[PDB]
């Protein structure tokens, strides 16, 4: 258990998923606000969602303003939710395991 | 045969966890206390410790098959949870005799504690005990003289010996140093000593101190008719300087020198211990820096391992703690490693922290030295705990005697002689120590003044509950 | 020296020391140091590469030099003794020094680069 | 307590015969074969041997009571009659580890065989075996290199090595010595050697021989492309001369020297063995004088004790006998002490004369050297008996080759290479040795000439008994 490597890898995966969540937000906003721009971003992003930081630098090359919109939102979500994640994952895992050890073991 | 080379990472426990192994009498055994990182099983963690302190690394190498790994590998043969503590275990690991350089504490430590304490997969690691096999113990010189030869050289029998560190620690000139020494020794102390950090400095160069201190020893010995000594500190920047200083002490006919074995190191210490044997100079060992290593019970090396290592490297005295003074010392633990440094055979006893039975094959014992924050009121407890074969040292407890140095010295000298007389008469120093001191205080005003000063919080509270 | 064991303190950790320049000048310091080392070894322009021989303990002197030769001939600048390789029944130090020197000469001759073994 | 001093003569067996004693693993054990004088009981004789080789003398002394005699005394713990022999017994005696100076074969022998062999009450005494405890074995350096390190240094693998003593024993000049050496080595022998009594004499001073022999080694090595050596004899009148001669051999870059360990002595030998380790020179040991000590089975010390002592003191080679040659060697005995000098663990086996199980705690083995009165016809038996890890030496069997030296050398070199090739191919040297030699004799005329010369009494007798 290389714990700082695992944590480092885990944080980068959370950051990429939160970038995907922000992209979902910005996309739903532009759904009300700017339907064309929404259609561009939805087709631009399909399959690109792999690495969040690579996705951002690539979206900056095309449309610096929209990349900034996703940058703000990913960060807003993180500041609002990240503090609840520890307790959710720890008790989530303990509860999911507890179920299976009950039926099987 | 050589079982085929398959490259790649395997679990350590496949090779190094051997719960069915029975240790040989030539095996070096180690007891580690560890906490694995979350997700690392205890047996894999124990195996990793055994692997990376003997023969193994993180991935499979083909070179193993050029030799006989079974003969050479460290073997984690037992793991047990620490009772009452979450995620803490003892691992017992056996190391073949072949792994170690004869007569080298440096090499032994390099294997056992070289790399494994920093392993990511382990949160904390503390070496509790090592059983040194008799076949390895015999490759060491051990103490230059040891307890019985020292008493015989100094004509000191029948009670603890008394010492005293000169204060202030630093700042005194050579002449003022010898002055303080003369006045202490003339008053009844057997020894005085350099502070551990007194080496050679702008305010006091070493060769000047050696000169003036030798004069003080001669004058006080002539006046008292008892053998006097002062542990001249030869702790130095280099081996060459260390030896140069040891040499002058011998030239002056000085009976005893001191060395800080941990801050100087085991390689320099082992050199000095051999020289002391060849030159008939007693060696007092100061444990400066040990608490950096041995204080916390979750991580480090317990002092009793360091004490064992020092007896092997060589020292005639070694500080053991006081239990009751200004620095920390657990009583049960202390009684344990005092036995380890004095006796020839010490049975395993976990209640005193002795994990393994240790034999010494007639290697001389080391005198325990109780020093630090102790005064006259501690005397009966100290005599009780350590017995006759110990040195009790009073630095502030001598030089801090309300009327100054000479009365301070007399207070200590009277207190000592009163205790030695009482002991020899059959009085129990533990039970009667306070009384013996009060008695002597009756006719020694300067002892009475000291007893008053350092008596110390009393409690005393109250009766009401009347019918 | 003594302060870490003081009863009145639970725990103590030395974090940093500022060594005054006047004290720093009383020391020799590195025998050579970085730039003199690169100049002695003709090694410029990238990190140097080393390798600890394994198993840690157990190899004879000849098998030690064998492993060293093969490592060095392949492009490593250095190999090294394990920290606990000193002098032991399975491999006495003077034998290792002898066989390792041979390995260094052969690999240096083959590669045309300066080789070393700690 | 100290049980009262009663002056006067007591029987030794009251103190020193301890049939209920069980030896510790740190005890040094000795097996003596003795015949008591008429009227002296076996247990008193055994006790006298134990007493006067450890702590005791002929009358009671008060000084015993100053120390702990039980801790220090030798203990005759078993006596058994020698089956089939009148008035002959084995006494087994245990000696505490504390009695012996670490790393000193000289001290060990001084106790065990110092005075007891001349005791009036004993007719004859012979030391058969000593079990050296592992804790004592570890205080010795042992072989400077030992078998495996030697093969690695010399690049010699896969068969016995071949040597040759130059003849005549004495009388050749330095130049003629190197001449004989060059011609021997160029022909296929790995080593040549000084005769044991070649030291430094009017007809040939040592430094001249060293010079001319070094030249011969270089020329022959250059011609053959195989590592060559010559055991230069450093046996000398004094330690200083011994070292002076060893030093020049090193200066010349000579790989190997020799020493007569018994006629020079163990103190000089142990000095030389340490020097050889520090200077990377191999040490061949000649056993000159051993048969004065070890030949007769009623009195003396058996060779297997001397072999054990030499492995402790230090030697890379040691002569072991041939069994089949001009000097005496019992086969069963020889197989026994060849194991004692090579292996790490040798089980007790009385059928091969091994009284005690001996462990060596990874102390290197010593190469057995078979030398004396052997020639080509002996080769298959020698390979059979000693195996690959041995040196077989042919002095007269090389220099006595009908056509002279160079063909004599070629005969030996061909015979050796034929045997090494055959061995490596899987042929059994014991069963097929004669055939392997006959084969090679077919294409080597000079080998054929040698085989003919030293073939040797054949028998051959007769059939009558016809119907």
């Amino acid at each position: 258990m290389n714990l700082k490597q695992i944590a480092k890898d885990t944080a980068k995966t959370l950051q990429s998923y939160l970038t995907y969540q922000a992209l979902r937000t910005v996309l739903a906003q532009l759904g009300e606000t700017n339907p064309p721009l929404a259609l561009w971003l939805h087709n631009f992003s399909a399959g690109k969602v792999q690495d969040g930081e690579k996705y951002i630098e690539e979206l900056f090359l095309e449309k610096p303003d929209l990349a900034l919109r996703i940058m703000t939102v990913r960060e807003h979500i993180a500041e609002e939710i990240a503090e609840f994640l520890p307790e959710m994952v720890v008790t989530g895992i303990q509860q999911a395991n507890m179920e299976k050890r009950r039926q099987h073991l | 045969s050589a079982a085929g080379y398959k490259a790649g990472v395997k679990d350590y426990k496949l090779t190094y966890y051997t719960p069915d192994y029975t240790p040989k009498d030539t095996d070096l055994l180690a007891a580690f206390r560890f906490s694995p990182q979350p997700g690392v099983p205890a047996d894999e963690a124990g195996a990793a410790i055994a692997a990376e302190s003997s023969t193994g690394t993180w991935t499979t190498v083909w070179t193993d098959l050029l030799t006989d790994m079974d003969r050479y590998k460290g073997k984690c043969y037992h793991i047990e949870p620490v009772q009452g503590e979450e995620n803490s275990y003892f691992a017992f690991i056996a190391y073949p005799l072949d792994l170690f350089e004869e007569g080298s504490v440096t090499n032994i430590l390099t294997s056992i504690v070289g790399n494994v304490f920093g392993f990511k997969a382990i949160r904390s690691l503390r070496l509790e005990d090592i059983r040194f096999p008799v076949a390895l113990v015999k490759t060491f010189q051990g103490p230059p003289h040891g307890i019985q030869v020292e008493r015989d050289l100094l004509n000191k029998y029948g009670r603890p010996m008394l010492g005293c560190t000169i204060k202030p620690k630093l700042g005194l000139s050579a002449k003022n140093y010898g002055r303080a020494v003369y006045e202490c020794l003339r008053g009844g102390l057997d020894f005085t000593k350099d502070d551990e950090n007194i080496n050679s400095q702008p305010f006091q160069r070493w060769r000047d101190r050696f000169l003036f201190v030798a004069d003080a020893i001669h004058k006080s010995q002539a006046e008292t008719g008892e053998i006097k000594g002062h542990y001249l500190n030869v702790t130095a920047p280099t081996c060459e300087e260390m030896m140069k200083r040891a040499e002058f002490a011998k030239e002056l006919g000085m009976p005893i020198i001191m060395h800080d074995f941990l801050t100087a190191g085991f390689t320099a210490n082992t050199t000095l211990a051999k020289w002391c044997r060849d030159n008939g100079v007693l060696l007092h060992i100061h444990r400066a820096m040990h608490a950096v290593i041995d204080r916390q019970r979750n991580h480090g090396i317990h002092f009793r391992v360091l004490a064992k290592c020092l007896r092997l490297s060589g020292g005639d005295h070694l500080h053991s703690g006081t239990v009751v003074g200004k620095l920390e010392g657990d009583k049960a633990s202390t009684l344990g490693f005092v036995d380890l440094m004095r006796e020839d055979h010490i049975e395993a006893d976990r209640s005193r922290g002795v994990f393994f039975t240790q034999d010494w094959a007639s290697m001389p014992g080391v005198l325990p030295v109780a020093s630090g924050g102790i005064h006259v009121w501690h005397m009966p407890a100290l005599v009780e705990i350590f017995g006759d074969d110990s040195v009790l040292q009073f630095g502030g407890g001598t030089l801090g005697h309300p009327w100054g140095n000479a009365p301070g010295a007399t207070a200590n000298r009277v207190a000592l002689e009163a205790c030695v007389q009482a002991r020899n008469e059959g009085r129990d120093l533990y039970r009667e120590g306070g009384d013996i001191l009060r008695e002597a205080g009756k006719w020694s005003p300067e002892l009475a003044a000291a007893l008053d000063l350092w008596k110390e919080i009393k409690f005393e509270f109250e009766t009401m509950d009347k019918l």
